[PDB]
């Protein structure tokens, strides 16, 4: 039984590290003994709302023990104990927080749209640029003005290596807007969710306004006295 | 391994085809693992056929016929004049793969011709990029401009005329094929100069420069 | 250090750029734009019709001027082609060109031949 | 298993339409078939171009076939036929051009790096916004001063859909360079390959002089004897 375990993002959207035992491996069988224990011999109230039979070659039973955040980084070692015909015995896999990751905080850049593409006047694309962290778990959503917006108006790409850095990763993050939006002016804030932050949120903001005044230094010269020569 | 000739045949031009090599009378050919367009610009080089522009691992069907493999390897920086000033090292190594010749389509060279005129040394200026011949545009032209086409004439120096003799040398027709060329003095030909884009000319044919020397 | 990011000579537009070495840290060091532009008082709005009314709405894009509609040569690995240097094209020309002689043409009669000859607008540019 | 096609980056950069497909060391096996066949049914022949070298490397090769005619730009279902004893169930891998996918040209944009992170003074990363192409495969290569930068210099996402558009993809490219240079005002040229593009390359270069300006100086000299510029 595959068991996947509970990303970061995963459990920074519900609040709830809820990891799952999903029957992957295993075809769809009878004797359904399906328990979630900790590591220190004990168990909980396991799996809410578990699934029909799918028999293309693997079952549908989720694991929905909601332990918490305070369990998971504990190092708990926990264990599915699914048994079916195939393997009369509990698929103990070992899922637990790895302690072998080094953890270094994000260094979030927001980068603003370029000028073109206000220029083009049909969409502005604002890059959140989640850089230098060394867990490949960044979960970025977007807000508005403090609410957020729908996951499907930015996307996200999927934690990448950064190549000079030796272990770090870096991730990037648009969100598509139209141009009359960014000329109002909005705050637009990128909020990136990662263990290694000190508060595990970080946010950045660019608004239509957000570099230096561009002090303009014009010099209508209105006589051919101070003309320029060549 | 000495690479005294590589002809460019079974291709639309003198040299623009495949890569052939030639030693000791056996009419070779070369395939490479690293054959990048440095190579090319060492082959269309030594050649003295332009500056190197496309070179293609193209296969065709089978039924082409071909000389086999070049032994040694040829992989070089591509800065240098001909196949003997970089090291082939690794003779009687065939490491390309079953059927395949490379390509090189690198341009013609650069002909110039002084046309309209009497003389071939007194006329409105011809320059030979692609295949059509084209007039060059006065935008920004100088004495050394001048200098430099006098010199790759192999016609003297140039005089600096009072500009009546061009205009009567012909407006000219065709294309224009340089706008803005800027020459430093110190160029072997026109190319070397610095202008504008080939062909991407913002003056009409009314414009075209003559050159008197 | 004045590099000369545009050199319009057809609106008279010349846009130049710096870094001005301001501070000892890296960062403050002010990215200039120096857009001169020189306004024809009398310069028609068409400059080659001399009967063409004056022009006195001078409207500067500074983005089309800054385009740069040649394609250049890009050295890859195997290939050189031709690169597009912007997205923005696929002429009012305030003022003449120095480098550019225009020339209109006027009907000259002298016993009803009307003999259409072309003059020049800007002496002492094709002389 | 993968079967990787001849994508727009090994089309236009390599100029050789090399078909490939990977075989993982699943099993050691003497004769690997990783024959390339057509749906015709003649078969390039590739063999051990270049071994696996994964972490186990029990006799694991790429074979690349170098269908290079115009067959593939048309269209054909290309099969290399992964048969092997061990593990006797032929993990074979199919692989075709994508057919009729309208094609919209990038808009590049060239992003500089953030203000925030030229205040740390340890990195510069520039963006490449390779936005808009409908075709998925896009090429992206940076150069400095006409040079071919290194490839660990810089790091391509895959391409993702971008969001409010339907069907078109969107793909960044984050050159990683030291502060130093970025603030000394060295260009950078983002050299992006598309089918899609009129001239099939665009060059987008970026540098500090160019950049945002924060002090613009205009003199609109108002002469009256300007007519020809000088
Ligand atoms: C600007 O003026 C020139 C000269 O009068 C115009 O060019 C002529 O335009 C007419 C009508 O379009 C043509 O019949 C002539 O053949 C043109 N002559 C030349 C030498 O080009 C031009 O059209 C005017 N442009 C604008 C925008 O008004
Ligand atoms: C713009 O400011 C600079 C100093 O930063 C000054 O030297 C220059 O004269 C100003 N331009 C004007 C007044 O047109
Ligand atoms: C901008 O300021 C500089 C001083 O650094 C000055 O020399 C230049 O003339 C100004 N630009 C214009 C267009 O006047
Ligand atoms: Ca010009
Ligand atoms: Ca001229």
């Amino acid at each position: 039984v595959f068991a996947i375990p509970p990303s970061f993002a995963s459990i920074f959207l519900t609040k709830s590290t809820k990891l799952t035992c999903l029957v992957t491996d295993l075809t769809t069988y009878d004797s359904v003994t399906i328990s979630w224990t900790r590591q220190n011999g004990e168990a909980v109230k396991t799996h809410t709302n578990i699934s029909e039979s799918h028999p293309n070659a693997t079952f549908s039973a989720v694991g929905e023990a909601s332990i918490c955040e305070d369990d998971w980084n504990s190092g708990e070692r926990f264990t599915c104990t699914v048994t079916h015909t195939d393997l009369p015995s509990p698929l103990k896999q070992t899922i637990s927080r790895p302690k072998g990751v080094a953890l270094h905080r994000p260094d979030v850049y927001l980068l603003p749209p370029a000028r073109e593409q206000l220029n083009l006047r049909e969409s502005a694309t604002i890059t959140c640029l989640v850089t230098g962290f060394s867990p490949a778990d960044v979960f970025v959503q977007w807000m508005q003005r403090g609410q957020p917006l729908s996951p499907e108006k930015y996307v996200t790409s999927a934690p990448m290596p950064e190549p000079q850095a030796p272990g770090r990763y870096f991730a990037h993050s648009i969100l598509t807007v139209s141009e009359e939006e960014w000329n109002t002016g909005e705050t637009y804030t990128c909020v990136v969710a990662h263990e290694a932050l000190p508060n595990r949120v970080t946010e950045r903001t660019v608004d239509k306004s957000t570099g230096k005044p561009t002090l303009y230094n014009v010099s209508l010269v209105m006589s051919d006295t101070a003309g320029t020569c060549y | 391994p000495v690479p005294e000739g590589v002809r460019l045949a079974d291709g639309p031009g003198h040299c623009k085809g495949r890569v052939e090599v030639k030693h000791q009378n056996q009419w070779y050919t070369v395939c490479q693992t690293g054959w990048s367009l440095r190579a090319a610009k060492v082959v269309c080089r030594q050649l003295g056929c332009g500056r190197a522009v496309l070179t293609q691992k193209r296969c065709n069907k089978h039924a082409y016929g071909r000389k086999p493999i070049w032994l040694s390897q040829m992989s070089c920086s591509g800065r240098e004049a001909t196949l003997q000033d970089c090291p082939s090292g690794p003779w009687g190594k065939n490491t390309c793969n079953h059927d395949e010749d490379t390509w090189v389509e690198c341009e013609d060279p650069f002909d110039l011709r002084l046309v309209g005129g009497d003389n071939l040394c007194s006329g409105r200026l011809e320059v030979l990029h692609k295949g059509v011949w084209g007039s060059v545009c006065d935008d920004n032209w100088g004495e050394k401009e001048d200098q430099v086409v006098c010199k790759q004439l192999g016609c003297g120096k140039s005089l600096s005329p009072s500009f009546r003799d061009r205009k009567c040398y012909g407006p000219g027709v065709g294309r224009i094929w340089l706008d803005n060329v800027r020459c430093s003095g110190e160029e072997q030909s026109l190319e070397q100069c610095q202008h504008r884009f080939w062909g991407f000319h913002d003056c009409t044919h009314q414009e075209d420069v003559a050159v008197i020397c | 250090e004045r590099i000369v990011l545009v050199d319009n000579k057809c609106k008279c537009a010349r846009i130049t750029s710096r870094i001005i070495r301001s501070s000892e840290d890296p960062n403050e060091d002010i990215v200039e734009r120096n857009i001169r532009i020189i306004v024809p008082l009398n310069n028609r709005e068409n400059i080659s019709d001399p009967t063409s009314p004056l022009r006195t709405r001078f409207v500067y894009h500074l983005s089309d001027l800054c385009k740069k509609c040649d394609p250049t040569e890009v050295e890859l690995d195997n290939q050189i082609v031709t690169a597009t240097q912007s997205n923005i094209c696929d002429e009012t020309c305030y003022t003449y060109d120095r480098n550019k002689c225009y020339t209109a043409v006027v009907p000259l009669v002298y016993g009803g031949e009307t003999k259409m000859v072309e003059t020049a607008l800007t002496p002492d540019a094709c002389y």
